[PDB]
């Protein structure tokens, strides 16, 4: 259930 | 002053670690995602949106210290598509006996659907440079750019544990907690991350490759996200594994004991071992696990994500120019 934090 | 907080992986995969914040007066305790890739401190809170509430929210009425930020507002969205947004007190805040009195706490009117359902992460703490905070009018700065006044030296390291508990250390260096030496690498912070470029890699008991690869240090990011031909040479060592395009990414069998990968800081070597990249099957009993080294060709950054950084002792400088330093662990 990754993770990806900003965009 | 100095800060030591224990920070928990949330799941048996290690999607992501959590660590205590106590916001306001009384104290306020809610479990932070510390982020690295982000500069945003902001709460689940009595504002949000009752029906996307499933955590520990602040409550700003009952803490003696808050001040509404008259007429802030902050917006935030992620790589992995997240959001959150709302409006902005300052309050104490303290990690690990380290305060900082007046941090920009953001509280959550609303929280996109991946918050929701995360039980286990009651907000962010974000680590990266304050030029990307997202208040407006006027950007705020993180809770490390205020404690750099009272901080015995303006550092903060991570150690990260494999499937472990580990440490977010504000103001000084432990060394006791690693091995060898720390090789401090330069910073830039001209896109607002710990940006920095490595000197290289190599797959398992191979030959290390010069080759310099531009990424970040993010703590918030589960994986190891690397350019598609630094990552197709390491799965290539592994003989069941394959690129799967429902999934998402590489798999491989979960019986396989995957080679180690390693990567360059200066003249200085990081080794991820093996079982680290075995990131976990795809669901509970299945014989295929996906794998922790995937291709950055999507996100359009390398990422140096949990499971490159659970491998070493990182030091995050913050000196008026920054670097970040690894050492093994």
């Amino acid at each position: 259930h990754p993770f990806a934090x900003i965009h | 002053s100095t800060g030591s907080a224990t920070t928990t992986p949330i799941d048996s995969l290690d999607d992501a670690y959590i660590t205590p914040v106590q916001i306001g007066t009384p104290a306020q305790t809610l479990n932070l995602d510390f982020d690295t890739g982000s500069s945003d401190l902001w709460v689940f809170s009595s504002e949000t949106t009752a029906s996307e509430v499933x955590q520990t929210i602040y409550t700003p009425s009952k803490s003696t210290t808050a001040k509404l930020l008259s007429g802030a507002t902050w917006s935030i969205s992620y790589g992995d598509g997240s959001s959150s947004s709302g409006d902005v007190y300052t309050d104490t805040v303290s990690v690990g006996g380290l305060t900082v009195t007046g941090q920009a706490v953001e509280s959550a009117k609303k929280v996109s659907s991946s918050f929701t359902e995360d039980s286990t992460i009651d907000g962010l703490l974000g680590l990266a440079f304050s030029t990307l905070n997202t208040v407006s009018p006027t950007q705020q700065k993180t809770f490390f750019d205020n404690a750099k006044a009272s901080l015995d030296s303006p550092v903060f390291t991570a150690d990260l544990g494999y499937h472990a508990p580990g440490t977010y250390n504000f103001g000084f260096i432990d060394t006791t907690a690693y091995t060898g030496s720390i090789t401090y690498t330069a910073v830039s912070t001209k896109q607002g991350f710990w940006e920095w470029t490595s000197t290289g890699y190599a797959v398992g008991s191979g030959t290390f490759k010069s080759t310099s690869i531009d990424g970040i240090a993010d703590t918030g990011t589960t994986l190891l996200y690397l350019p598609a031909t630094v990552v197709s040479a390491y799965w290539a060592q592994v003989s069941g594994a394959k690129s799967s395009s429902s999934v998402g990414g590489y798999v491989f069998p979960c019986s396989a004991t995957l080679p180690s990968f390693t990567f360059g800081v200066g003249s200085a070597r990081i080794v991820i071992p093996g079982d680290y990249i075995d990131f976990g099957p795809i669901s509970t009993g299945s014989s295929s696990c996906f794998g922790g080294i995937q291709s950055s060709a999507g996100i359009g950054i390398n990422i140096f994500g949990d499971v490159a950084l659970k491998a070493a002792f990182v030091v995050f400088n913050g000196a008026t120019t920054p670097t970040l330093g690894f050492a093994s662990k």
